[PDB]
């Protein structure tokens, strides 16, 4: 999970209002541009490389009607209806996942809930108790990102096929100088932006800002 | 739905069978379960011996080893609306081929020595990254449990420099 | 052994176990290919119920599947009879394969095996550039395994490991 950042909103989601009107009836198409946009072409939840698109409701369309045109609700999930992760599972799947106690990629920055272990492993943060905690253990829980074996497999291989190559920047650390290992830092730091699971690599770069 | 040369739907005996099948031919073939008492050094060079000896005969195999998937191409595979996967098995190693192809991970989930590396880096994040007295007894836990030489120490030695090097940038802030 | 002694060269398991029960309860196991028939993901918990259902039995069994391996300690291993140079109880079973049974991760007959190898070789036979020869074959690694795969995302890693080594050692 990245911090999203929901700028501005798509011009197709306003002849359309809840109530007499139907996800189905929206053109989609007109809403990509934008998700595109903001969460990049990566899964808002896990940030898998889009290849099965959809849009998902982070409060579904059933429990929360209205809600359901609005552009704060609308992510892009990794599993189209033709799964096991983020999105449709959060559906069917999970059976109780009250919507307050999940982490909102787009208002709530999912790094103070979520720690991504050199192993592929989503373990809540370090040292969080009370709800805090229940967040990162709901949101790990609801978007399985510890319990489906072609997640937690696909992240182990993108999280430890660069840890030589972590190793060696840091061992070149006491011999370089400050400037020089901070700007190939934000070098490493740069190219991880576009491949996938940002947020894992990032953690096994420099931290969960901690 | 099959395909034209392979689909696979995931010594004596395997001589045997090649004898039978020869014999009948010289006077399709749907094996089941080709990698039925193969040691790993027969499963990996099985697909590649049963078209050579035969050219063009159209195979059904089924398996459920990940070693003879890696001698096989995408196309080829037939899950259980049988699906293929999402990766190219043909070349792929044998933990890929198993973890993204049939959902079981590299090492147990029920040993508990197994989640020890994983879990030894727990006990260094959560103590701002230098080692301690209890994270102390996990590492030597895995140094004589897993021997000075394995890939398990050299992970967990790894952790240790890189999160002792992640708290030296830190603490210069 | 004592508990376990595997000698190295769920419906399946039902019936040997409702018959070891049966013989139990109406009063050493030999159990070859305790693998046989069983998916992957049933032989990394079969070795384990055996040790809870049947606490006080000993067993022997035979076994040439890296995962059933990945359940037993190096104390009980007897390959054809000194024991491994590897704890094989929690180890991958790609270095269990590797290690113990002497059989490399991927396929020598498939020549799109060594791949990743060559390339780091020829990467490392320029001093970590990406000249002409290597830039072909890291095309063909990820025209055939896919964009973002095990092959490619360590490939990936070599060309930015090897790029940061080259500007290191400019300065130095
Ligand atoms: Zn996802």
């Amino acid at each position: 999970m990245k911090e999203l950042a929901r700028l501005e909103s798509p011009e197709i989601l306003d002849q359309y209002t809840a109530g007499q009107n139907d996800w189905m009836e929206i053109d989609q198409s007109a809403v990509w541009p934008k998700l595109t946009e903001m969460q990049g072409e990566f899964c808002a939840y896990c940030e898998c490389r889009l290849n099965r698109r959809h849009i998902e409701h982070f409060r579904p369309r059933g429990k929360f009607p209205a809600l359901t045109f609005i552009w704060s609700n609308l992510f892009g999930s990794c599993g189209d209806s033709k799964w096991s992760r983020c999105g449709i599972y959060k559906d069917n799947g999970a059976g109780a996942y009250n919507a307050d106690d999940l982490i909102k990629p787009d208002e709530e920055n999912p790094d103070d809930y979520l720690l991504f272990l050199t192993t592929g492993e989503v373990v809540p943060a370090i040292g969080l108790t009370g709800r805090a905690l229940k967040k990162a253990q709901e949101t790990i829980r609801v978007f399985n990102l510890n319990g489906d074996i072609k997640l937690l497999g696909s992240r182990r291989t993108a999280v430890q096929a660069i840890m030589p190559n972590v190793e060696y920047l840091y061992s070149l650390l006491e011999e370089f100088e400050e400037d020089d290992w901070n700007e190939m830092l934000r070098d490493e730091l740069e190219k991880i932006e576009s491949d996938e699971f940002k947020t894992a690599l990032k953690h096994a770069w420099t931290s969960n800002q901690e | 739905k099959f395909e034209e040369d392979l689909t696979v739907i995931i010594q004596r005996v395997f001589l045997s069978l090649v004898a039978d099948l020869a014999r009948r031919m010289v006077m399709i073939v749907l094996i089941d379960e080709i990698e039925l008492h193969l040691h790993p050094k027969w499963q990996q060079e099985v697909i590649l011996n049963l078209r050579s000896v035969f050219p063009n005969i159209q195979f059904i195999i089924t398996t459920h080893s990940p070693i003879v998937l890696s001698t096989i191409e995408k196309r080829c595979i037939r899950e259980f609306f049988l699906d293929s996967p999402d990766m190219q098995t043909k070349g792929s190693e044998n933990a890929q081929i198993l973890e993204q192809v049939m959902n079981v991970h590299p090492t147990p989930p029920g040993i508990a020595e197994s989640h020890w590396l994983g879990d030894f880096e727990l006990l260094l994040l959560d103590n701002s990254g230098e080692l301690d007295n209890q994270s102390q007894e996990l590492y030597d836990k895995i140094k004589t449990h897993f021997g000075i030489d394995s890939a398990e120490l050299k992970k967990a030695d790894s952790l240790i420099r890189i999160n002792k090097m992640k708290n030296k940038i830190n603490k210069i802030r």
